[PDB]
């Protein structure tokens, strides 16, 4: 999965 | 409710141990009890508010797409007919899940949103937004799908139209949104240049930006602008 | 209870999906469910049982740790008086932790202990009834304190005596009793001679049966093991 | 702390 904040 | 009794600096408090603790479930409730005092959130409370819910709700996704997993694999060509369990108990964490996207949605509605002038309260609380109705659309199949991600397509483009005019490019919470906007256009939306076209400007404006960047915040931006180079490298 | 209207089978298969899934608790709901049925446990079922409560037992004491430190600190000369905050947070905490170690021994006192003739099942559940005792004594300051110790060492023994009659040295169940014991014995109990010798003992009399060991419980069996050799090298 | 299992 990409990431994300 | 249950934190009605309670002194808002004491919630916050409690929020603070609760994160040191690990018990996000507790620092959530902590954190919408103090919402619900009806004063606006400094800039160190929203990042309680949204550390507390990012990890409730992110473990309910990590448990839902193992559940998930389970039942695709479940009806596919020969697998064996093991009942109506699997989707039974994914349902129950999915509709546990929505839960949390819910309220907090209904708190960002009432009244995080209206009140927050300021561009750093704004961008965060839309970012937010933007947020929970993805983690609904990851999860949606019937009817609702398009709406609810037609809703988180909303809340980051206003978000990101604040960000630009009111933000500088290194500003973290800036950069955090760009990601996930990103990864919003890549994996909800079938968008994959729009993901990958947004993550490198936002990037490239970021590194041209460092030169203002505070010592304070070079971390948290760094950080982001590591995570946005990360998915360029998946994505291409 | 509201698994009553679930199939026996059905929770013991969410279970495992809780398991696979990490969500210990909803596990453990399924698990006591199960239970609940007034059927005895097979071996698998017990291991479901176990790790559900030790994992959710386990969050429980990891949390109450990191808050009973602030509040010691918060305790010491020239801590500054922040209010009853930390006291409360660990109490509710604390709180939550004993109700699931009664919970547990409820479902031991009722019916498992009471059913379980055959050795492997017996010295399971009474290692059980010991680990949540213990688990109750690490929290307890008052006048129960004593008594709750004493339910433990009592409940520990009960096994020892049996699984020292029935069972291998190298049987799992026997090892990670012993291994508990002796934490029991170090930690909450004063006993450190005693403690040393235990794990020393059963140590060195695994190694002298390593030889009768199934390829099946090697694992098992080696780890628990190396975890008395740990806990050695920790204590002497 | 020490182990357990
Ligand atoms: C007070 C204790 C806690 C543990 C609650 O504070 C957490 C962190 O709050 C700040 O950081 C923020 C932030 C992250 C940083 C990237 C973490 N930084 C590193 C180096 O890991 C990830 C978090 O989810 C959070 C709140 C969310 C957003 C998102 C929030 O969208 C709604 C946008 C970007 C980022 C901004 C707000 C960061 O400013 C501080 O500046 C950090 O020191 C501090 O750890
Ligand atoms: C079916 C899936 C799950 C994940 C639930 O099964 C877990 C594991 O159940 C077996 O193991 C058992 C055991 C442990 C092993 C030491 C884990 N082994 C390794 C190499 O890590 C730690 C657990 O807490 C458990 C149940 C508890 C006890 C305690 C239980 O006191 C009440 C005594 C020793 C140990 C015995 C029962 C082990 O037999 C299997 O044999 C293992 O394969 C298997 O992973
Ligand atoms: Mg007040
Ligand atoms: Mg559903
Ligand atoms: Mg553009
Ligand atoms: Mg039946
Ligand atoms: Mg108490
Ligand atoms: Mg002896």
């Amino acid at each position: 999965f990409p990431a994300t904040v | 409710g249950a934190m009605g009794s309670m002194e808002r600096a004491s919630l916050i408090q409690k929020a603070k141990l609760a994160e040191q603790a690990e018990r996000y479930e507790d620092m959530a409730a902590f954190m919408k009890g103090a919402v619900e005092k009806g004063e606006e959130l400094s800039c160190e409370e929203r990042n309680l508010l949204s550390v507390a819910y990012k990890n409730v709700v992110g473990g309910q996704r990590a448990a839902w797409r193992v559940l998930s997993s389970i039942e695709q694999k479940s009806n596919e060509e020969g697998s064996e007919e093991k009942g109506p369990e699997v989707r039974e108990y994914r349902e129950k964490v999915e509709t546990e899940l929505q839960g949390v996207c819910d309220t907090v949605l209904g708190l960002l509605d009432s009244h995080l949103i209206k009140e927050a002038g300021d561009a750093e309260s704004r961008v965060f609380y839309l970012k937010m937004k933007g947020d929970y109705y993805r983690y609904l659309a990851e999860v949606a199949t019937g009817d609702d799908k398009k709406r609810i991600i037609d809703s988180a397509r909303s809340a980051y483009q206003e978000a990101m139209d604040i960000s630009k005019k009111e933000m500088p490019p290194t500003n973290p919470i800036r950069l955090g949104l760009a990601l996930n906007f990103s990864v919003f256009h890549y994996e909800i939306a079938n968008s994959p240049e729009e993901a990958i076209s947004l993550a490198k400007t936002t990037f490239d404006e970021a590194m041209a930006d460092l030169h203002t960047l505070s010592e304070d915040s070079y971390k948290d931006s760094t950080l982001i602008m590591q995570l946005l180079r990360d998915n360029l490298t998946l994505w291409t």
